[PDB]
């Protein structure tokens, strides 16, 4: 099938430049134009460039004009969008898109990368364990949980055993207060789990190069 | 510039029934040529939106049958049919006509189930927490519905805390139920201050750590 | 002119009618081939389209249409060739039946008639017109009906796959169809025009190039150099208008298409969009219906063909209609038995009808019996030749009755007559065919005994033994290889071996010696006695012996009887017999280099045309690709946008660029041409008359040269540097262009792209016209019609039609046979290089599909080194067809070389030599001797010697062709002498001065010649370098009692003379000439035959201004009247080049010699 991969982005300070490199395999990529779209943290959509098959003609929306630039190199099948004079709202999340013969415009989407513009260091979240009194055995089951605190930007990674723990999970959307980010997840197992083996909240935040695994303990 | 509009925004649908979504578009889009050039594109939670239709009448090469769409001018509709939940997330319309072009504003769809009562837990903050200076308490409300519930901090019983960064996760693609988190963050001083608090969920549900430490 | 449309076709077998019908059904379906390829392509790039937005199935859908491509090819060929032949082979028999039919129709025609049309334009005419009704009916017909079914096919393609295209298209195809007409029309008479511009020139150089001999005489040279000069500035006016006229037709028939790429690529573009028409589909419609809009044009050419050949045909079936009065073949006329000699002429009243208003005769009355030897008598005038043309019925008498032997000639057989009457004419003229032949000549079954005895009847048998190949000679044209005493002799044995009846002789005698003559009187009274017989000489030796003599005079038969009746009758007789007792080099360019700016800007263009080739594929190729990618509708409106635009741009450049190609090479070409033909022609003036003299260079084959080589020098310069440079351009161009875009298929393609360019080299060829090579092989063959014809003595002595009407038949039988062996090797060459296109064009589209197929390389590149590679070479083709042969120009470039930088023996610029200040006007000639430089073996002057002194009136009187204007020659600077030693005033002429002895002197020629002008500066021509008066003008016109009949015309001074006079009558011209040499005021006179036509008392006015002007000035006179030979000083007489008398009158006629045969010969 049409594999589209992005890579780029990540933290960027205002009047900043970033390169977004989108890699896309399987389907003979120098003959369909190639559109990119933004969705912002409001979830609403937005288009913010074209380009057709390799060729020359561009199109954008008012804002992002002057200020980005589109392109593709057809040598290795890439799609390179420069952005520059970054503002303080483009923050949000860019998809690669493909055009599909019969004329509906983005057909396949690629992974999205996310972007953020914000004049603030990078903080490393807290992490925290999240325990009942002493395990308390609680009807035929135990919820655990972790708590990451003070983390910016947005993108941060939980996983609990490293993947293992998938069926009883649930990741809270982050809240942002005071240009700090909150996050926390829950994890449901029976109680012949826990006090057992050991449950591990492994956390990953990227900008930071933060990665720590916060064991669950009584 | 054209602007979308999706008069429905939050259409909650019975299980094994069918919805139907309108999107008005203004100016009577229609390129020169002569082709409408509106599209829909469904968006699930933690994915990245696909197509359903690359025209009012055209169905994408993949899309079940059972999605229709009909459209007349400057107005156009979509009816999903037989409602199944994996049909659950958010419907935007894309009109590619206008030398601008435009996603009209995201509507959200809710697969109607019964209520549920939250699976209720707190966490007393945990020792390098209160090490640091602070102490964050954490409720758990899983698996309830619907949405609108209410969450109370006690300390001490008879305290009302007010400083509490809940969050809800949307609708669970298995069980159609929510879940949300309550976190009243207050120091260590404040917290070393009460051994009584409690987290109630709004009959109410009733869950208390009696000591900060066991 | 245009009428009986049916009835050209007349000559024309049921096989021929076959041919026909089969050629135009092949024609039609050659026609059915082009468009439907259209369809074929415009559904393959659907294919395209689709299965690359996808695709292995590619390979195999390609399969199926490579399949129906070669379909066609297969069937395309098998049309094209049953057409092409079929229609050749009808057009071959009939042109064939024609010729063969017109030369017998044109054989027996009356002799009035024959009097009316000239010989030389009538043998052209039978040739130029059967080509040119043969160029109508051959292929023009198969061309035109192809042409219509390629345009019906077309529409009728383009209606039913899509409509809307095809209307607008139809909208726009007018201005299309005319302009491919247009274009046609001028590649196929480009090379017409020209000789149509040069003719008001041409037709001065030909008067003066033909009367050389004259000119050089006169010193105006220069003068008429003037003349020809301003034609030629004429002539290069016309062509160049004509060059800026056909370049920009052509410029906008190339913008127009342009356009026309443009606006239907633009609506496509919203059609396909819109939705309605695939991509193919537009190429479809598009291309069959412009493809069907040009077919259109190519009818043209076609339809301007058959009118001429209907022109032609009117004037050649009148001819062959035309029934004569008198036939030569009459199965009804009356054959007699009992042939015996009897003579009746009755109030015989008869007129040439060439001139009907003058009546030589009035009424002959004759009865002559068997062998009765009858002479006539008479001054030349009275018409001896015409009683002897009047005997064989060459004419009919308009009054009277004429008989032989009772009943009368009216009603009976004419070739049964015209067998049993030998008759020798004036002159005779030995055919080329050898003597054993030309003695046969006579009857048919005549073995060699009688040839024997016939001939030592004739006398004629020492000559025959004496000369190798005593049966085998083959005597040269007009008996120029023998001598004419042999000449007569033969002649009077080829009409000795017919066994006669009725002998006639017409000056038999005329260049003959004593003894030849004596002995064929006795062969001749060997013969008389069992025949009647009439004789007419000027001899009186042969006369004496007769039966009856008779005298002319006007017309009339006056005395009659035996020859002592008119003894005793003293008349005309009696006074008469009282008086008697290579390397070729390429320094072609370096006279041309002068106009270096017009090559450097005519290059430049060229290049650029070159490269409009590759240009329009890579926009061709994108824009096609605009609909393959997968784009979203702006992109593609956009695109398509800047490449229809691109498509106006190439139109406009394309205008630009070929008008201006156009104008500067055909100025170059005007203005080589013109400096060309203007320094040939002053070299050619400058040029001695022994050039002229010689046989290789004569007076058509100067012309020729003029009007063919000088124009052909252009071609060989300027259309080699532009052919090579588009083509180079062109080719090398798209062979890169392809060779970087994908290298698999344009291997493929350069294996066959000699295939395709030999294709576009053949069709340019078919649409050129090119003339056929059989019939400029044939040429040879037309000798014969032309000997045959120019002759007419042996046709007047034996009818003659089977034998030469046979030969020609004969001759005519060996091409024809060759001609269908070149319709069916052209029919297959044609056939083959069409299907050829076809099968490349599916095996290269096949292979793209391979390569497509395995992502070796797009579509659109397949498609731009499919146009750039095979239609440039089809373009490569085209080019290099329309350039002329460079091996014919390059020899032809060697030739004028030759002429220009040849040098003249005497030459007529220098000054160099003895001038000097004085003379007094003296002649000695010793032992002169004078062989003609083209008759080298022949000496005509055996050592003369003269002495002439001041005011001595010197008499030149001979034989006819003894030395007479020689003399003259030998005075005037034309030829000098080898032997001999001749004085004048003690100064020899060969150091002198050149001009200053042409300066001096002053010559009547021998006929007057007058140049295209006014007669008061015709009879003025004669002096040079001077500022001519106008009373010294009047002065000559009153001395030469010219005065009257100038003075009495209207614009006197101004009446424009036509060509050698032709206007004015003979003695008048004479007249004008004695008028123009009187204007040199010469010291030293020649006259030659100064009373050949002119009346008795216009001779007196001559004579007086010359014996008032005899006196301080040397002069001469010769002439056969005795008039001025009585009154000259002292007389020379010669014999065979030899002086023999010389001295005073009286010492000449005291000792009775030979002049005193020559003075008494009508006097007393
Ligand atoms: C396989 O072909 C065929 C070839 C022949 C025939 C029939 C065919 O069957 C079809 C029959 N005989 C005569 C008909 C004919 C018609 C026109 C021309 N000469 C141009 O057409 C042309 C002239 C330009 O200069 C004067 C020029 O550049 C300025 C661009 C020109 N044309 C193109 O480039 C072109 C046009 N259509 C194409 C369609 C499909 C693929 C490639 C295409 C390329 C030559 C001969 C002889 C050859
Ligand atoms: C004094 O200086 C010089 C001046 C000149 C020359 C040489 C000179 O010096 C030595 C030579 N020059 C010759 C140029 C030339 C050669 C051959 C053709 N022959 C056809 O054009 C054609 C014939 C068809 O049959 C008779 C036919 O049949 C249907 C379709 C034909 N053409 C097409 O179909 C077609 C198709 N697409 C086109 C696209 C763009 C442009 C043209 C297109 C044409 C047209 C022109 C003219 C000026
Ligand atoms: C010169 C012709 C008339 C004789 C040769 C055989 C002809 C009749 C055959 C050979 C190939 C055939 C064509 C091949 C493909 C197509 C495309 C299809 O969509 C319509 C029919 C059509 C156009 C066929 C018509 C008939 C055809 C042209
Ligand atoms: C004198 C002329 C008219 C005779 C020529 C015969 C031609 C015109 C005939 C013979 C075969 C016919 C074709 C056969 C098949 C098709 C396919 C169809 O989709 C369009 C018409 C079309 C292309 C026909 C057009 C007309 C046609 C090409
Ligand atoms: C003298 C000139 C105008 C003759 C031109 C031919 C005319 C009669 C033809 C040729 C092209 C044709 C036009 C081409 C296409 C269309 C689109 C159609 O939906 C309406 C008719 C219309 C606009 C046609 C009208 C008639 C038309 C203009
Ligand atoms: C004979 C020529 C030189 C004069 C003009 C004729 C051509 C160019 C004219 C005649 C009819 C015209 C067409 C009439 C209608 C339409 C339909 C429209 O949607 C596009 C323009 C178009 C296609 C016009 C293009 C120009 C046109 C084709
Ligand atoms: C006389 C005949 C040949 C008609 C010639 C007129 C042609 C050349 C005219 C008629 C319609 C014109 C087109 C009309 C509009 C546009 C859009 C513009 O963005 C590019 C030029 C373009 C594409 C024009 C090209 C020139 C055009 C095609
Ligand atoms: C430049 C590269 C890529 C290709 C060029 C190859 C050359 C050698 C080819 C391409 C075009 C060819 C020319 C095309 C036509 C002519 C005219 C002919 O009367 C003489 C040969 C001549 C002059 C050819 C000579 C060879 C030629 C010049
Ligand atoms: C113009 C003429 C002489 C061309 C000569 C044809 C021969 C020599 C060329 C032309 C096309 C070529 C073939 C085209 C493609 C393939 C398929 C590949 O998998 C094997 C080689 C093979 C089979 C090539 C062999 C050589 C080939 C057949
Ligand atoms: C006429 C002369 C100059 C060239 C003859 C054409 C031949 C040699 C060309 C035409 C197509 C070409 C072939 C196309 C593809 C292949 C397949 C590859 O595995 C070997 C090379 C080979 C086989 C190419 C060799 C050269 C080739 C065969
Ligand atoms: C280096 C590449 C171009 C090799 C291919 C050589 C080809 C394209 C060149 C070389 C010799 C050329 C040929 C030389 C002779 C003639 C005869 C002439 O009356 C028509 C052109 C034609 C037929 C030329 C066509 C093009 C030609 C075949
Ligand atoms: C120029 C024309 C007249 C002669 C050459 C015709 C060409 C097109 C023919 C001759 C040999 C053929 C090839 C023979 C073998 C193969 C290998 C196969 O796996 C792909 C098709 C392919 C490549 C064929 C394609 C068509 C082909 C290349
Ligand atoms: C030159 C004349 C006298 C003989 C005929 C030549 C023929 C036999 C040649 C010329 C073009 C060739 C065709 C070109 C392409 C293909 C497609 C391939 O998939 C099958 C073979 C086939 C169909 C070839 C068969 C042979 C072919 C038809």
């Amino acid at each position: 099938e049409v594999i589209l991969v992005e890579s780029g982005g990540g933290l960027v300070k205002p009047g900043g430049s970033l390169k977004l490199s989108c890699a896309a395999s399987g389907f003979t990529f120098s003959s369909y134009t190639m559109s990119w779209v933004r969705q912002t943290p409001e979830k609403r959509l937005e288009w913010v460039a074209t380009i057709s098959s390799g060729g020359g003609n561009t199109y954008y929306p008012d804002s992002v004009k002057g200020r980005f630039t589109i392109s593709r190199d057809n040598a290795k099948n890439n799609l390179y969008l420069q952005m520059s004079s970054l503002r303080s709202e483009d923050t949000a999340l860019y998809y690669c898109a493909r055009y599909y013969r019969y004329e509906a415009w983005f057909a396949s989407w690629g992974q999205g990368t996310l972007v953020t513009v914000s004049a603030a260091k990078t903080t490393a979240p807290s992490v925290y364990p999240l325990a009942p009194v002493c395990g308390d055995t609680t009807g035929s089951s135990v919820t655990l949980g972790c708590l990451v605190k003070g983390y910016f930007p947005e993108p941060v990674t939980l996983t609990w055993n490293s993947g293992s723990l998938s069926s009883g999970v649930h990741t809270f959307p982050a809240v942002l207060q005071s240009d700090l980010y909150t996050l926390s997840s829950s994890v449901t197992v029976t109680s012949s789990t826990w006090p057992s083996q050991s449950i591990t909240c492994n956390v990953a935040h990227p900008a930071s190069s933060t990665k720590v695994d916060k064991k669950i303990e009584p | 510039d054209v602007l979308m509009t999706q008069t429905p925004v939050s259409l909650s649908v019975s299980l094994g029934d069918q919805a139907s979504i309108s999107c008005r578009s203004s100016q009577s889009i229609v390129h020169s040529t002569g082709n409408t050039y509106l599209e829909w594109y469904l968006q699930k939670p933690g994915q990245s939106p696909k197509l359903l239709i690359y025209k009012i009448s055209n169905r994408f090469s993949g899309v079940p049958d059972r999605f229709s769409g009909s459209g007349s001018g400057t107005d156009f509709t979509l009816k999903i049919s037989r409602v199944e939940a994996e049909d659950l997330g958010v419907y935007y319309c894309f009109q590619a006509s206008h030398a601008p072009r435009t996603f009209g504003g995201g509507t959200k769809l809710e697969i109607k189930r019964a209520d549920a009562a939250p699976t209720v837990s707190i966490f007393p903050p945990s020792s390098e927490q209160l090490t640091s200076g602070g102490a964050s308490v954490v409720c758990f409300l899983n698996n309830f519905y619907p949405k609108d519930i209410n969450v109370k901090w006690k300390i001490d019983g008879s305290e009302r805390q007010n400083g509490v960064l809940n969050s809800w996760t949307d609708q669970d693609s298995k069980d159609s139920t929510y879940s949300m988190s309550s976190t009243l963050t207050l120091t260590k001083d404040e917290y070393e201050r009460h051994n009584s608090y409690t987290c109630e969920a709004t009959s109410p549900i009733v869950k208390s750590f009696n000591r900060n430490e066991c | 002119p245009t009428v009986s449309v049916f009835s050209m076709f007349r000559y024309s077998n049921w096989l021929d009618k076959l041919y026909m019908v089969v050629g135009t059904l092949a024609a039609i379906i050659h026609g059915a081939g082009l468009p439907l390829m259209m369809l074929v392509f415009g559904e393959m790039t659907d294919i395209f389209a689709n299965a690359g937005n996808l695709f292995m199935n590619l390979e195999e859908d390609m399969t199926r249409y490579a399949y129906y491509y070669s379909g066609i090819g297969a069937g395309v060929l098998v049309a094209a060739y049953i057409q092409v032949s079929f229609w050749c082979l009808a057009a071959g028999r009939q042109i064939h039946k024609i010729r063969k039919q017109f030369f017998h129709a044109i054989m027996r025609q009356e002799i009035g008639w024959f009097d009316v049309h000239d010989v030389g334009e009538l043998n052209t005419r039978l040739t130029d017109d059967v080509s040119k009704i043969n160029e109508g009916i051959g292929d023009k017909i198969g061309m035109f009906f192809q042409s219509m079914a390629t345009f019906f096919t077309g529409f009728i393609v383009g209606f039913t796959r899509g409509w809307k295209l095809t209307l607008v298209i139809l909208a726009i195809s007018p201005v299309l169809g005319l302009s491919a007409a247009v274009w046609a029309k001028i590649l196929s008479s480009f090379t017409d025009k020209e000789l149509l511009a040069y003719a008001k020139a041409g037709a001065v150089a030909e008067e003066v190039l033909a009367a050389i001999r004259t000119v050089i005489a006169f010193g105006g040279q220069k003068k008429e150099l003037e003349r020809y000069n301003k034609n030629l500035e004429e002539a290069k006016r016309i062509g160049i208008k004509k060059a800026i006229t056909a370049n920009i037709s052509i410029g906008a028939a190339f913008l127009l298409i342009y356009a026309s790429y443009a606006l239907a690529f633009w609506y496509g573009t919203t059609l396909v969009l819109s939705g309605e028409y695939s991509i193919g589909q537009v190429l479809t419609v598009f291309f069959s219906v412009l493809i069907g809009a040009f077919s259109v044009g190519q009818a043209s050419p076609s339809i301007e063909a058959f009118a001429n050949a209907r022109g032609a045909a009117y004037e050649i079936f009148k001819i062959i209609d035309n029934k004569p009065s008198i036939d030569s073949y009459s199965k009804s006329g009356h054959k007699p038995d009992n042939i015996k000699g009897n003579l009746e002429f009755r109030n015989v009243h008869f007129s040439y009808p060439s001139r009907k208003e003058v009546k030589i005769l009035k009424g002959l009355n004759l009865k002559v019996q068997s062998g009765q030897t009858v002479a006539l008598v008479g001054n030349s005038g009275c018409g001896k030749s015409t009683t002897v043309q009047l005997m064989q019925r060459l004419y009919d008498p308009t009054e009277g009755m004429v008989s032989v032997d009772g009943q009368d000639i009216r009603t009976i057989n004419v070739r049964f007559l015209r067998e049993i009457i030998g008759v020798v004419s004036q002159e005779p003229v030995l055919f080329a065919t050898t003597i054993a032949e030309n003695i046969r000549y006579g009857r048919e079954n005549v073995t060699m005994d009688e040839i024997e005895k016939a001939v030592k009847e004739a006398n004629a048998y020492d000559f025959i033994m004496k000369l190798p190949h005593k049966f085998d000679t083959l005597v040269g044209e007009r008996g120029a290889q023998l001598s004419g005493g042999q000449k007569q002799r033969i002649a009077i044995a080829r009409a000795l071996v017919r066994n006669p009846k009725i002998l006639l002789l017409d000056e038999a005698t005329s260049a003959l010696d004593t003894e030849s003559e004596a002995v064929v009187q006795v062969a001749l009274d060997k013969a008389r006695k069992g025949r009647t017989t009439i004789v007419i000489a000027h001899r009186l030796s042969t006369v004496r012996n007769a039966d009856v003599i008779a005298g002319f005079d006007d017309g009339v038969i006056v005395e009659k009887g035996n020859h002592d009746e008119l003894m005793k009758e003293k008349g005309i007789y009696f006074k008469l017999v009282t008086m008697q007792t290579p390397v070729s080099f390429w320094r072609i360019m370096k006279l041309n280099l002068t106009e270096w700016p017009y090559f450097v800007v005519g290059v430049f263009c060229a290049i650029i045309n070159g490269g409009l080739q590759p240009a329009f594929a890579i926009i061709f190729s994108k824009i096609i690709g605009v609909f393959t990618r997968i784009d979203d509708p702006e992109t593609k409106r956009q695109n398509s946008n800047l490449f229809s635009l691109l498509f106006l741009a190439l139109g406009i450049i394309s205008f630009i660029t070929f008008f201006l190609q156009g104008f500067t090479f055909g100025k170059a070409g005007e203005i080589l041409t013109k400096r060309l033909r203007y320094m040939v022609f002053r070299s050619m003036l400058r040029q001695d008359v022994s050039w002229f003299d010689d046989p290789k260079n004569t007076t058509g084959a100067l012309t020729t040269r003029l009007a063919n080589d000088a124009a052909q020098v252009k071609g060989a310069i300027g259309s080699r540097l532009a052919v090579i440079t588009q083509n180079i351009a062109n080719l090398g161009t798209g062979i890169i262009i392809s060779f970087i875009y994908g290298w698999q298929l344009t291997l493929l393609l350069l294996a066959i792209v000699p295939i395709i360019a030999i294709a576009g080299v053949v069709e340019m060829k078919m649409l050129s016209g090119q003339a056929l090579k059989d019939k400029k092989e044939l040429e040879g063959a037309g000798k014969i019609a032309t000997e045959a014809i120019e002759n007419f003595r042996t046709v007047v002595s034996l009818t003659q039609e089977q034998k030469f009407e046979h030969m020609y038949a004969q001759s005519l039988q060996v091409p024809y046979r060759n001609s269908l062996r070149k319709a069916h090797i052209f029919g297959i060459t044609f056939s083959f290089t069409q299907a050829m296109m076809y099968f490349s064009y599916a095996g290269c589209f096949r292979f793209g599909a391979y390569l497509v197929a395995h992502k070796l390389m797009s579509f659109e590149d397949v498609l731009l080194v499919f146009s750039a590679v095979v239609f440039g070479a089809m373009a490569v083709g085209q080019v290099s067809s329309f350039a002329p042969d460079y091996a014919k120009a390059k020899i032809s470039a060697a030739h004028i070389i030759m002429i220009i930088e040849k040098t003249p023996l005497i030459d007529s610029y220098s000054t160099e030599g003895l001038m000097p200040n004085t003379l007094e006007g003296n002649v000695t000639f010793g032992e002169v001797v004078f062989n003609y430089p083209t008759r080298p073996d022949i000496p005509v002057l055996q050592g003369l010697s003269l002495e002439v002194k001041k005011g001595q009136t010197l008499a030149l009187v001979g034989s006819s062709g003894c030395g007479k204007s020689t003399v003259v020659q030998l005075l005037e600077r034309f030829y000098d002498p080898l032997a001999g030693k001749v004085l004048l005033d003690g100064k020899e002429i060969k150091r002198l001065n050149v001009q200053w002895l042409r300066a001096h002197l002053g010559i009547v020629s021998q006929e007057p010649i007058l140049f295209d002008c006014s007669i008061a500066e015709n009879i003025a021509y004669g002096d040079n370098s001077r500022v001519v008066s106008q009373e010294e003008i009047v002065r000559a016109a009153k001395e030469a009692n010219i005065h009257a009949f100038i003075e009495s015309l209207p614009n006197k001074y101004s009446t424009k003379v036509g060509d050698k006079g032709t206007q004015l009558s003979g003695g008048q011209k004479q007249r004008i000439a004695i008028a123009r040499a009187l204007v040199r005021q010469p010291h030293i006179l020649l006259l030659d035959e100064a009373t050949s036509a002119l009346d008795t008392e216009s001779e007196k006015v001559v004579q007086e201004a010359l014996d008032k002007a005899r006196e301080g000035r040397t002069c001469i006179v010769i002439a056969h009247r005795l008039s001025t030979i009585q009154n000259a000083d002292l007389i020379v007489v010669f014999q065979n080049g030899r002086v023999k008398e010389h001295g005073t009158h009286q010492q000449l006629l005291a000792q009775k010699g030979i002049y005193f045969s020559m003075v008494s010969v009508q006097a007393g």
